[PDB]
């Protein structure tokens, strides 16, 4: 082990110079990694060579499968399947799997593929939400719909750090999701929001009851993805009495202003009479109620509703024109507490340490022009 | 992590000129692959040649060769341990940083047990001050304890 | 082939040694004429300590190349030419598998012979390391030069003796690098000894009264060290003198 | 002699093949049945929230006016018996996909016999032909007597 | 809209009109070669040298001429010009990977309008001939359209039809056309089909053919007087289109 | 743009284009690049405003450069839209700084962008689509139509349109016209991600596969034994030699000097490397770098069919076999 | 597609007069889960597809192995015949002894 | 499945995860003591997920399980589904045994 | 004698992979398979 | 299975947030190793 | 490639007059096709056949 070389082999073994001098640095990094030897540099073994030492690194021949991916990938690409390729690529291959292959096997399997792919290419958006405060920070989840009557609602999103130059990079979209939810909102008013960073969508459908005379119930539904891509139930919240108080015509449905808030852990949802323009919702009333995340719901007051007016109403869709929400912040997002180190190191002779403190509350101050944080570590 | 990324960047500028610049796909002419002389000519400057120096696998010059990941091996795991430690790569194995990456070293095979006892028998000439292997031996032969 | 007849060469102006030729294209300056430049390298002592090699840049001048294999803590190295003339002198150990230079004249009457090369490592106990290579240096209008190359494929096209067993031949034969009767004779009599007791060509080559080749080549000892010097015997190494 | 080269050729193709196959466990299409069968049973999550909301959805009143209800009361009770058979045909699903693994395995196993039956049998006949050429020499030999 | 490109054919052409592109300007001359074999005594390769010759002047004054030329190996290496019936000679020492050029000693157009023997002695030894003298200058006034429709035909040209002033370009020009007028009667309508075809065509100042393009118009004509398809049912149970 | 000229635009080739009062009054990047030794035509799409912003111009659009990096007054295209919706450049408008300005009145559309957000689809439907359906008819021998196949991303005869060939090889768009389709493909070991980021790699693996076809192809004829399938393998081999072409030369000896380890892997000598590629990168001991390696897998396919032509002319099997009893 | 027109037209009210409505709440929960439940029989289905067409092909391979294995019988045997036409030339010669 | 690849193995990991919220998040309704005294016997609880019209779960804690102050993991059972159309008004609902 | 060991070899090959076979007999895919197909059957209860 | 095994216990140690932290098994209570039982020998199991 | 005769073939190999003519203007016709011999015309590849 000191060596990196035997002495108790049989002399019927023959190696190569240069392999032997490899097969020694692979033994010599092992034992410095895993801490047989004493005092190994830490800074050494966090770079990323040894971080993909058991994957790549430890032996040629994937080191050598690494290098030469990244010169000749081409070696490596199998049309028969790809990583992130659609799920419409997922039914072409598994429809032309079989033996019998002929061109009527693989036309029908194309035309299917190619059915698919006008459904995806014309899906119409309807909605969207930014995950951030502001507009270049973050990612943008949007909501379209399939043309069909009672049709289906897929999702899809862009990352904003990855618009480079003036343009989006392909790599910044994701592609379209289908959502496994019965979702039937009455004029569109639906927004997917970030919620507990979890993906949500909130819609308000329209029911029409005898009283004769018809008149309607509104009410807001909700539901959110599951961990392994399947939706869950939407949950119903009665807002039959806000929508009756705003004063909305016949035609119309209340705007729907939704986003998540950082603060108070808490999905913010307010409910508003249209205006042509944004001016106009600056003395609104809004109605609105605060969705937990255990799915409590509570009204908002007057009072919280017109402080959550004046910091977002300049984020309200129009008569004219439709808009993404952002989160809701009043100035700046600052963590409640923090309890994750970035870093930290031994003191002297390795026998003491500072460790697993923390900064148990922040507070802060924002008047104009003056910031202060109140840390009590 | 700009700084990693200047290394990523670096990569893709690097192996983009390499990658055009092979001889196998302008010999093979239908593919239309450019490989635009401005950028290998500066590359060509800058490393005396080099992007014209396509190799055969097998060769111990090749990027992918195992000199190449000795080099990259050696280049590392040096420095996993204080130069004044016991357990430094060059204090175990000096004949390391002496070794040359040669064809020859590569090809030739010979038995492990010869290079192990090189190595010790070398160390003993060094630390008990002798002239040669020869001297060693006759040492030996009457180190009682 | 290429490489067995003519040496290594690149459209990088670079020249390397094959087994142990050398050849240049040596251009004359304000002449313009092509002088051929065949260095021919024999191990005398040691191969294994050091790597030796001559390149010409003409006019009796050579550029010399070393690089040594072990390390003997030397006070000082010097180069000699036949044992006698110091070529290069350098104070200090050189360093293993470092490569080093120095150029160096030899007088037309030293390159148109066989002559040595020795390095001696001194130690400052007085003791050494010493190692030699024998080189000859032949000089060839480019015309004459392109002639005997020509011979020399033609002749192993017919025959397949390797370039390094014809050379052997012809150099039994003759004190001069000529082909002609006596040396088709012994391509014969090589051939027919290879093929009536089924043996190397290196030792038909001695059954025709051909010494035992001092020259290495490919991934083979020389002959001599073959023969001799597989093993050593404990740790000596056999080589020629009086 | 002849007839053993014949023997031997006819054990180096069943080597051959049997190798192919021990090495090919499972086919492009293979895997791609075994995939489906997982996928369509990981279906059951979302199966049961759409039952759920569909009973929890009709439990809603219909008729509205100078009559009305219309729920379905055992709309809870309904949405519980199709998850349960859903449930039973995924059960299902997901062991006819450990079988259909494991049949692959078993078989795999069985090539593994017959190639290393074909190896011994290659064996078995150069050690053959190696006798022959000994009976040849003993022939040779009363020749020359 | 019409659109006159000089990128060139796959081949020598497109090494060509690189070069043109590179090194000068739309209203240059230049001597184009069309025949670049390989010399079958001095190539070592099936590598070829792609010449163009620039004049000075023509808008691109330069200090006599250059000889463009494009080369594919990628070591340094001296390219010559050498010209045996000129008995005159440009080089290109330690010459760029791809393009190049060689400075006109001399304009001299007779010495450059014949056979050309180009090598760099280590290979791409090109024999070049079939010089042509090619204007890259185009007037508005040699762009044209062309209008077939049955009996009628009119042409429309870009010096009087298109309002913003052609780039100066050489690679790539685009001429947008005011509405013509095309007079649609005088088709002739078969099958109630007729068509205008439009093709687009130019030429340089020295009347070389800058080449077409063909686009057509099909129109469909509707007939008023022709009645309606209907759907029968008798009485009888037999259905029918009228 | 127009071409670099070091004395007039700086020792670097940098340079970008500004769009400013549209929406705001700021600044803002439409597009980045370098400066070339021609010229460079891009086509930009200028929106516009309901209202401008500047009675003069509508829309202002500039170039800044390393020598001159700055913005200034009057520089650059200034638009105008008139009433009938037809844009112009405002006369005030300094242009010293490009080759050509015009505006394309005629255009309402654009061709589909294969990098943008539907590029996924796209890059199925054209590239993946046919490259899959061709490598799943060769696994099954169906070879005709594998053909058919991997033609509609790539002929090498050409295609033909109306009975008239048509100037390109190449059938897909993006591999015709070089279009990066990543940022950084560096992020995972994702062999179709370098792909993406350069699309030259799918060139090569269209041209693999259809060497895998015509190789197959032959083989198959090989194997079927009789005097005129075996005429047919050649033709087959023939057809993938012709797509491989020369064999590459290779040199018989490189600069490379078998240096010491501790030399080669002396980090001082990759320091060096690394700073003369961002030199590079920006227009501004190396001897003992390793050099770049041949594709092995172009290396087999040479050899392949150097042995498949070899046992046709020696008349041997394709396992190498006498085809004539001794 | 049919599921999902289903479900839309049991949305709409059904009932009318002096009472009325009667449309269907969960009509698209269950449109969604009987589609659902279909592609869980479809990828059985195609998955038997896939085993069948694989079994054919392994088949296949079995059989190629034996007609190998009959080849190489054949070529056996012709052997063992020259060897025994050398067998009967020896006894000839011996009788003719 | 012998065929574990990285996205496979990921995606089992996945359902498990999903499954796993399910039951951490339940909410509990109410509960019963099986016996006279609080400190003796074992109390029953009865929660739901929080779904639209989601299944309801029941479980126990033994107190004789209950040591210095803590209930010792053993005294607890896991969540069991209650496999029935429960529909409460308000949540009034009691376990009894 | 050599032929013969290397019968005896293969013989050997055989009869140890069929004892490990038999000696296994059910392995972990087997056993989850069956008890998939039988908790499947127990549902009729609830079912009811 | 390295990867797998490595997310409870690693002999190297983890990198976390690009440093080595001071521990090599990863589960909570293995570390700080607290008791999950009352009495594992009322019955026969090893988990217990 | 030229001559579309191989000269390399062993002595062994046979043919007939009419199959080696075919085999060689199939070569040719290849190799007009792929522009592998440059500036073929335009019109005739063009044609049905």
């Amino acid at each position: 082990q000191y060596l990196l070389i035997d002495n108790q082999v049989s002399a019927a073994i023959k190696t190569t110079r240069i392999a032997e001098a490899i097969a020694s640095i692979q033994l010599y990094v092992n034992r410095a990694l895993e801490n047989v030897e004493e005092n190994a540099n830490s800074g050494v073994i966090s770079r990323q060579f040894f971080i993909d030492w058991d994957k790549y690194n430890k032996r040629y021949s994937t080191w050598a499968g690494v290098s030469q991916l990244v010169y000749y990938p081409e070696n490596y690409i199998d049309p028969t399947m790809r990583i992130g390729q659609t799920k419409m690529m997922d039914a072409l291959l598994q429809s032309v799997s079989q033996s019998q292959l002929n061109a009527d096997t693989v036309e029908d399997a194309f035309m299917s593929y190619l059915t698919s792919f006008e459904q995806v290419a014309n899906l119409k958006v309807i909605s969207a939400y930014h995950d951030n405060i502001n507009n270049d920070q973050g990612l943008t989840y949007f909501i379209g719909l399939s043309e069909t009557d009672a049709g289906e609602y897929y999702w899809r999103s862009v990352d904003h750090s990855k618009f480079n130059d003036g343009k989006f990079a392909a790599n910044a979209w994701s592609e379209w999701h289908k959502i496994d939810c019965p979702i039937n909102p009455y004029k569109s008013t639906i927004r997917p929001v970030i919620y507990k960073s979890r993906l949500y969508l909130l819609w308000l459908e329209q029911k029409e009851i005898t009283k004769t005379e018809t008149d309607y119930r509104y009410e807001l539904k909700l539901a959110h993805i599951r961990y392994d891509g399947t939706w869950n139930t939407p949950i119903t919240f009665d807002v039959n009495k806000k929508i009756s108080e705003l004063k909305l015509e016949k035609n119309r449905a209340p705007g729907l202003y939704c986003a998540g808030y950082q603060g108070e852990d808490t999905l913010l949802v307010m409910f508003y009479n249209q205006q042509d323009t944004l001016d106009s919702y600056k003395n609104a009333s809004m109605q609105g109620l605060y969705i937990f995340a255990d799915m409590a719901s509570k009204d908002m007051t007057p009072e919280q509703s017109n402080v959550y007016r004046d910091n977002s109403y300049q984020q309200f869709d129009t008569n004219n024109v439709r808009r993404v929400n952002n989160r809701y912040a009043e100035d700046y997002e600052i963590p409640s507490s923090v309890s994750s180190r970035k870093d930290y190191g031994w003191g002297d002779y390795y026998l003491s340490m500072v460790y697993n403190g923390d900064i148990p509350t922040i507070n802060y101050k924002a008047a104009s022009s003056d910031l202060k944080i109140y840390i009590s570590p | 992590h700009d700084a990693q990324q200047a290394q990523k960047d670096n990569r893709l500028y690097e192996a983009r000129i390499l990658k055009r610049a092979n001889p196998q796909l302008q010999n093979a002419v239908h593919l239309a692959i450019l490989a635009p002389n401005a950028e290998l000519i500066g590359y060509n400057n800058q490393f005396s040649g080099r992007a014209s120096q396509y190799v055969a696998p097998g060769t111990v010059s090749s990027m992918f060769s195992p000199a190449a990941y000795l080099t990259e091996l050696y280049r590392e795991a040096r420095n996993l341990h204080a130069s004044d430690s016991v357990y430094y790569l060059d204090t175990r194995r000096p004949d390391l940083k002496s070794m040359a990456l040669s064809q020859q070293n590569m090809d030739i095979e010979l038995s492990t047990l010869s290079l192990s006892n090189e190595l010790l028998l070398e160390s003993i000439k060094t630390e008990s001050k002798l002239e040669n292997y020869t001297k060693v031996m006759e040492m030996l032969s009457t180190f009682r304890p | 082939e290429l490489s067995q007849f003519i040496g290594k060469a690149s459209n990088f102006g670079q020249q390397e040694y094959s087994n142990n030729q050398l050849i240049t294209p040596v251009v004359n300056s304000s002449d313009g004429t092509v002088k051929v430049y065949r260095i021919t390298r024999e191990y005398t002592t040691n191969a294994y300590q050091m790597d030796v090699e001559l390149f010409p840049f003409g006019g009796e001048n050579y550029r010399l190349d070393y690089k040594f294999k072990n390390f003997y803590n030397a006070s000082y190295l010097s180069i000699k030419l036949n044992d006698k003339r110091e070529l290069v002198r350098t104070e200090g150990a050189p360093q293993v598998n470092i490569e080093y230079s120095a150029n160096i004249t030899l007088n037309t009457a030293d390159i148109s012979q066989p002559f040595e090369i020795g390095l001696t490592r001194v130690l400052p106990s007085g003791s050494w390391a010493y190692a030699a290579a024998k080189f000859t240096v032949e000089e060839y209008n480019q015309y004459s030069f392109l002639l005997k190359l020509n011979k020399a494929i033609r002749l192993s096209r017919a025959t397949e003796l390797s370039p390094t067993i014809l050379e052997g031949i012809v150099r039994s034969v003759n004190l001069q690098l000529d082909i002609n009767t006596d040396v088709l004779g012994k391509v014969f009599l090589t051939k027919y000894y290879m093929q009536r007791y089924a043996i190397h060509a290196e030792t038909a080559l001695i059954l025709c009264n051909a010494p035992i080749s001092q020259r290495s080549y490919d991934n083979q000892p020389s002959q001599f060290d073959r023969l001799f010097n597989t093993p050593l015997l404990n740790g000596q190494y056999f080589s020629t003198g009086d | 002699k002849t007839v053993l080269e014949k023997s031997k050729a006819g054990a180096q193709s069943r080597f051959d093949s049997y190798g192919k196959l021990y090495d090919e466990n499972i086919n492009a299409g293979e895997n791609q049945a075994m995939t489906l069968r997982a996928s369509a049973a990981g279906l059951t999550t979302a199966v049961q929230a759409s039952r759920l909301a569909g009973a929890a959805a009709d439990l809603v009143p219909n008729i509205f006016g100078f009559a009305g209800g219309g729920s379905r009361w055992g709309a809870i009770a309904e949405a519980t018996g199709y998850v349960m058979e859903f449930s039973a045909n995924v059960m299902n699903t997901e062991a006819d996909k450990i079988s259909q693994s494991e049949t692959y395995r078993r078989r795999r196993q069985e090539w593994e016999i017959q190639r290393n039956n074909a190896e011994a049998e290659l064996k078995q006949i150069d050690a053959q032909l190696k006798s022959l050429a000994v009976r040849r020499e003993a022939a040779v030999l009363q020749k020359t007597s | 809209k019409l659109r006159i490109i000089h990128n060139g054919y796959e081949g020598q052409k497109r090494n060509q009109c690189n070069l043109m592109n590179k090194y000068g300007k739309l209203g240059d001359k230049f001597i184009v070669y069309t025949s670049l074999g390989v010399n079958p005594n001095n190539s070592s390769n099936k590598l070829m040298f792609y010449p163009v010759y620039q004049y000075s002047g023509n808008t691109s004054g330069l200090n006599q001429g250059r000889l463009l030329f494009h080369r594919d190996t990628t070591y340094p290496s001296k390219v010559e010009a050498w010209i045996p019936g000129a008995k005159r000679s440009l080089t290109n020492q330690n010459a760029a990977i791809g393009d190049d050029y060689a400075t006109d000693s001399l304009n001299k157009p007779d010495d450059l309008k014949q056979y050309i023997f180009m090598t760099d002695s280590k290979g791409t030894a090109t024999d070049v001939s079939g010089p042509v003298e090619i204007n890259t200058a185009i007037s508005p006034a040699k762009v044209q359209i062309i209008v077939k429709a049955g009996g009628k035909e009119q042409t429309f040209t870009a010096d009087k039809d298109v309002s913003i002033q052609p780039s100066p370009s050489f690679d790539e020009m685009n001429y947008q056309f005011n509405a013509l007028e095309i007079d649609g009667s005088g088709l002739n309508f078969i099958n109630n089909s007729a068509s205008i075809d439009v093709t687009f065509t130019a030429f340089a100042e020295d009347g070389r053919k800058l080449g077409y393009e063909s686009f057509s118009i099909p129109v469909t004509l509707k007939v008023s007087t022709d009645n309606a398809l209907t759907l029968h049912h008798n009485e009888n149970g037999a259905q029918y289109m009228q | 743009i127009p071409p670099y000229n070091l004395s007039t635009h700086g020792d670097e080739r940098w340079f970008k284009l500004y769009i400013k009062h549209v929406v705001d009054n700021n600044s803002h990047i439409i597009y980045s690049g370098q400066l070339t030794d021609t010229n460079i035509n891009i086509t930009l799409f200028i929106p516009l405003d309901d209202v401008p912003l500047n009675q003069d111009y509508h829309a202002k659009v500039y170039m800044t450069f390393k020598k001159s990096p700055s913005d200034g007054t009057w520089w650059g295209p200034h638009f105008v839209r008139d009433d009938k919706g037809i844009v112009t450049i405002n006369p005030k408008s300094i242009l010293t700084h490009f080759e050509s300005v015009n505006v394309l009145n005629n255009i309402s559309s654009e061709p589909m962008d294969f990098s943008g957000a539907n590029s996924l689809y796209f890059w199925e439907l054209f590239y993946y689509t046919p490259m899959l359906v061709a490598q799943r008819l060769l696994h099954e021998q169906n070879f005709d139509e594998a053909n058919r196949w991997l033609k509609y991303v790539w002929s090498p005869s050409g295609y033909i349109v109306h009975g008239q060939i048509q100037n390109y090889q190449w059938n897909v768009r993006p591999l015709l016209e070089d279009t990066s389709w990543n940022s950084d493909p560096l992020d995972s070991v994702d062999p179709d991600a370098v792909a993406q980021h350069d699309p030259m790699h799918y060139k090569v693996s269209t041209f693999m596969r259809t060497l895998d076809l015509l190789i197959a192809r032959g083989d198959h004829a090989y194997r079927q034994l009789e005097r005129d399938t075996l005429n047919e393998a050649k033709m087959w081999y023939m057809q993938a030699l012709h797509l491989l072409g020369d064999k590459p030369y290779l040199p018989l000896s490189t600069t490379w000097s078998d240096p010491r380890l501790d030399r080669a892997a002396d980090i001082t000598t990759q320091n060096a490397h690394d700073s003369a590629i961002v030199a590079l990168r920006q227009n501004i001991t190396l001897t003992d770098l390793f050099l770049p390696q041949i594709n092995e897998v172009m290396m087999n396919y040479w050899q392949t069919l150097a042995q498949r032509v070899y046992n046709l002319r020696h008349n041997l099997s394709i396992d190498g076999q006498p085809l004539y009893l001794p």
